[PDB]
DNA sequence: GAAGCC
DNA sequence: CGGAAAAGAGCC
DNA sequence: CTGTGCCGTCCGTAACGTTGTCGATTTTTGTATTCCGGGGCCATGATGCCCCGGCCTCATTGAAGCGGCTTC
DNA sequence: AGGACAACGTTACGGACGGCACAGCCTTTTTGCTTCAATGAGGCCGGGGCATCATGGCCCCGGAATACGGCTCTTTTCCG
């Protein structure tokens, strides 16, 4: 079902009939309506009736804990035996090298196609055209080809490290459509450890958000996001967040690292290169986080079936297809190239 | 390793003081109009000192720790001319 | 091998059985607030779990905090039959879980540990009888020819051809151990504590002590569960017990070994210390219940047992039973690692 | 045989009060705004409990001794975030 | 026990705050000390006590005394009473002989001249041929102690002690501050003189009195009294019997406070006013002076013959009470204490 | 010098003027006591007296001392000096020649026994039947005074003193309102007991204790050491010397307070209320008898050597002069102070 | 000469 | 000097 | 001129009745692998200085024994 | 608790000072001489512990330090 969010940190939930009406001041709000719906997303300090919770419970429905913003605290998982059923599988295909590299294909062909998806817009340093050299296109539409087919996880690694490359040494080609100045991305890295650069001061925060949203819209269901099929975990690696964020790396956080300097609202004279590449003001955070907000609100369709939702709700029932996609009900897993 | 700490506090000034008493309140148990005891280890006397040492000034505002004996042998050291001492007991709180 | 780090544990547990509760966040204390009038307040510091045995309400700021802090809530139904868990996106190793896991789908495994996993429940409930056998008058102690049967019960157990036979002999060995269970309390049950141990397994209990089991049990599990959230296991893939909801599938597999040290070792002395007096219970409405008169005091047995220091045979050193759980869930993983290939078992 | 204990009274009424204070006073040196210490053997501890416990009434009025340690080893088991402790001196008034 | 209140400022006011004494300067307090930790109380002349706080005083019979503006002593209460007329009988009638008195005498000698050049030697501060203890002096200062073994009478006593503590009294600027300090010098012929001649003799002069007192307080804790002298007869200046039992512990101690006041520095020339007595010591050294010389009275150091460790004025008091025992006669020999 | 005074005033203030002393009373000008015909001062409560002034008196050794608000005598502050020191050995050494001893001794029991008998014919209250005294019990009376003067030895004294007391006991009897006062009773053998038994006893018992203390006080302001006497020899901490010096102004100050305290029909035996051995005064019946043992002292009776009618302290002083100059002055003997 | 007094 | 791999870039 | 006795008369102790309401962290993460390093602790002498006590001396009051003469 | 907390908003109680303003006082009876009862007073040490103070040999976390495998596109002396 869909997953309801108690929305407005002034809100109080509670089990009236089957369906966990919340409310604002002594009045009703919304219908939760029990048989079709799944976690509810509780905000800052909007609270719930330990009437409703102990349904939530009985009937194996995740609550979420997130703070005012958004920033999330910890789950209340129901110890049934609905969400382990799902843990058991992801642990047991997680071995299974076969199903892991078709796994591992199946992200870094979406990967691959999503950021090939920056042509003709974006991308507009146009000067004759910004339509992408189709040498670069049909570069991108062979990488593809190659990985529909990578007999291995490290030679998909190689794979993407190539088709990575040659599309971060294209970048400024997509920022201001030219160079914004000081919005030009040195054909650098994408800022793992330390920045280095302005882009890689948001290629990387713009990430560290996304991650979070790949780690809570899978802690959404029992889906373990520390172990993953494509990253082997090394002890604190969110390796299904990253197993599973790839179609999205490019769709989100360089989405709203572009936008936010596409439309011009960041500037060099919002961030300082202080003992790394850059660190924004707080006011550039916020704007920033803002942005990234509007695009995580801003809209798609078509999870598998014509469905026009926020990227969060897609952003999780990809997780429950997941979940349908081992031993359950979908036999092959559905990728969401746009 | 936990002994039984009390703290002897006496600020000047309520915007540092309802801070102090909320939070090292968060500690230890109410003992006098003044005074409140603690039962800390190590760590937790360590993050005391770091949650009181700047709620209040270091001129106007005087504290005081004491570090008593391991919370076990407490009632020899300590008597109470008034009411009782008692010192707080780690017990699971089931109420 | 040979686990170093036990957990010293700064704090100890909460409960909340008044099903008129309610938890407020007042700085750093936890204070509870009753019908607008206080009870009682726990220091942050000192709180190391949180239970709520019922509908006693709780108020969202407290688990922010307590996440924020990272303090397992753990809601239960009025019986503790475990129902509630809070988790914060999984323990940050995957090391253990995913030995766990991978050993899981190995069946083998699964035996090895149902077997030294039933035979260490069986081999503690005989002591337990050569422990608390009120013998009056040719009875001082139990029969040979029953600490026999438990012990033919266990050669039977250490041979299991499967993982249901083996239940199948758990099963065996909790009828006759609990037909001879009620020789346990007060010289023999006294003023209606009928141990009608063919309720026993009874959703609702139909009796006084089997009201009480299936309460000290079904908490002893709430404890098991959050000590096997502690070392990064995952506590629902259970070996053999399967997924039961209320029931996490492997705190009920490493608590069969602790179902008579712990549970049986506080409804025996819960009874043989006046705190179960059949007029002390809800007399009916669940078959039987029990009323917060002694829910107060039961509690505070299960938890000052939960206390009491033993020795762990592999180094003697004494420790609380808690931290005792804790040290044999390392144990666990250590094994589940393959780098012990036994598994120390802490029979007594 | 010498330790240093702390008085650490709150008590009610100013009949009791100027007594309470100039008495144990007489004893040891201010400390803080309600809390004094002092610098004692066993008999004149005795004499402290003597000559306080019956000033105060026993219901209204709380007061709480504090045996620390020899008052020579005072320094570790007691630190002062506002001002300095200072443990009292045996020592020759010269003035 | 309690602590001595030494009251050195001219215009003091003590006066009585319940069991706290608070002393008071033209309308300021200075100092409180606590009733039960006050051990004594002595008054320099000029400073004032209100009548209150002495006779509370006395009602808790802690003994009083007056210093002069330098300490001269004619103030010092009697408490009405030491209720123990059996050792007064014994010290009189024990004076009313003079064997003992002559003994006595010549054991201080001893007291004061079998060890004290050995005092001097273990801490002597030279520049050349000086530094340990002089050759030619030791065997000098040697030939007075084997002619302090039978002393005849009275007469001779009184002579050679001095003269032979002349020959420590020359040496006495031989170690003190390397030589003559700032504008400090010890006239070994202005010793003994009642206007304070030297800078350093007026130390000196206050030590011996203060001391003189320090030893009367002994003799009335135990009983006995400084009007009755051996040797030094009784003398309107100075208490008999208090002289002729600290003489043996002048160089130890109240030689010592000097020693130790000019050697660590905290005695300069720059504290005087002059030409009156020759010399007169300011404040900011004789404050720091008598503390000086309480310090040492307060470590411990073992009895000879007892063997336990002890305080130095808990050692007069016993001392005292070793001559109670000598008038039981346990003792033929007084325990001289020499180091 | 001449005989001493006291002051009272609460908030007085006592100063010194180039040879005399003024006793200042909060700014107010006094009659100026000449130093040269005055003697020892006491201060009652919190007076004023400056410390250069009593440094300047014990120049001279002019002594001080300390009383309550009222006269409960406490404290005392002496010099040391040769005056003092030679009266204390002259105690001591006469506290060892009994001769002197014995001539003193003789006569205290005979002017003991002389001013009883006076007191029976002063206090002669028999009126209706006998205006005077059996002239037998005079009689008998002077003959246990010939009986005592009959002293060459350290001995019998006691005895007759013993038996002088019993007789005079025995008519202390009559010596009340008018005759054997049932409630008022009188055991002629039971006397000073450790308890007392009758309100008379407790009266005669308290006033000699009480006597005792002005005795011991005129010792301790000369230099005579109030712990030496014969007549009660000294052991343990007695007034010895006072104890020595008390039996005949029993009659002339004890006695006649008791006789003056219970003819005179004020106090009532609802203050006397039972103890278990005996009718202790109380609070009101104490401070009366004390009131009387003032009035015992302020009537003016002198002795012709020395024209002083002034008082009895005055005439309490007088002998402690007296037996300070037997020892050392140019009195030729002590008299008996026999009326 | 004996025992109470003192 | 046209090749051609080897280096080093990029990125994983 | 020292309690002490209320008469004041400020602080700076805690209770409780008001509207705040705030705040979320942080800018990777590609396989492995062996240090690097302090969290940290049962375990183990080790020494400390908290008194366990206890027979060594002092003392200070009256149990205890008792001066002589007159009268019964 | 409908945001259920935190900060703040003014007035119960204390605590100490200091401001003046009165008083203003106090104390048992035992004296005949040993010896001691003996219960109060400390003072040296026997070995009865003992809170940290070192390891310290482990347990590891939990990042970081290289240290490489990989894929395509480009780029210093060199082989043929």
């Amino acid at each position: 079902g869909l997953p309801l969010y108690v929305q407005s940190p002034k809100a109080y939930v509670r089990k009236d009939g089957d369906c966990l009406v919340i409310e604002e001041e002594r009045v009703r709000v919304a219908e939760a309506r029990l048989g079709e719906t799944s976690q509810v997303a509780l905000f800052g300090n909007a609270t719930l009736t330990t009437a409703a919770l102990h349904e939530c419970l009985r009937r194996e429905i995740p609550v979420t804990w997130l703070s005012y913003g958004g920033w999330f605290m910890g789950h209340t998982v129901s110890t049934g035996h609905r969400n382990v059923e799902t843990r058991t599988y992801q642990y047991q295909r997680s071995f299974d090298p076969e199903t892991c590299l078709n796994l591992a294909r199946r992200w870094i062909v979406a990967k691959i196609a999503n950021c090939r998806t920056l042509l003709r817009r974006n991308w507009r340093g146009e000067g004759d055209e910004a339509k992408a050299p189709p040498g670069l296109l049909m570069s991108l539409q062979d990488d593809m080809r190659h990985a529909m087919r990578a007999p291995s996880l490290e030679v998909l690694l190689g794979i993407e490290g190539a088709s990575a490359g040659r599309y971060f040494q294209h970048f400024s080609r997509m920022l201001r459509g030219g160079d914004g100045e000081g919005m030009g991305f040195d054909f650098t890295t994408r800022n793992r450890r330390p920045p280095k650069d302005p882009v890689n001061a948001l290629l990387s925060f713009a990430y560290a958000m996304l991650t979070r949203e790949w780690t809570v819209a899978l802690a959404a269901v029992g889906l373990d996001p520390y172990r993953g099929f494509y990253h082997q975990p090394r002890f604190g690696r969110p390796a299904l967040a990253l197993d599973m964020m790839e179609p999205f790396r490019p769709l989100i956080a360089d989405s709203t690292v572009l936008m936010a300097i596409n439309n011009g609202e960041i500037r060099t004279g919002d961030f300082v290169r202080s003992a790394g590449g850059c660190n924004l003001t707080d006011s550039a955070r916020k704007r920033f986080i803002a942005g990234f907000e509007r695009r995580m609100e801003q809209e798609v369709t078509h999870p598998i079936f014509k469905y026009t939702i926020s990227y969060r709700r897609l952003l999780e029932v990809q997780a429950r297809l997941l979940t349908r996609y081992l031993s359950g009900e979908i036999p092959a897993y559905p990728n969401f190239v746009t | 390793m936990e002994h039984l700490y009390i703290v002897s506090y006496d600020i000047r000034n309520q915007r540092r003081w309802r801070r102090l008493f909320k939070t090292m309140h968060g500690f230890g148990c109410w003992l006098q109009l003044s005074v409140f005891q603690c039962r800390l280890d190590r760590i937790r006397i360590i993050k005391m000192e770091a949650a009181i040492n700047e709620i209040v000034n270091h001129a106007e505002d005087h504290v005081l720790i004491l570090d008593l004996g391991p919370a076990e042998n407490v009632k020899p050291k300590v008597s109470s001319i008034g009411k009782t001492f008692d010192p707080i007991l780690r017990q699971a709180v089931i109420v």
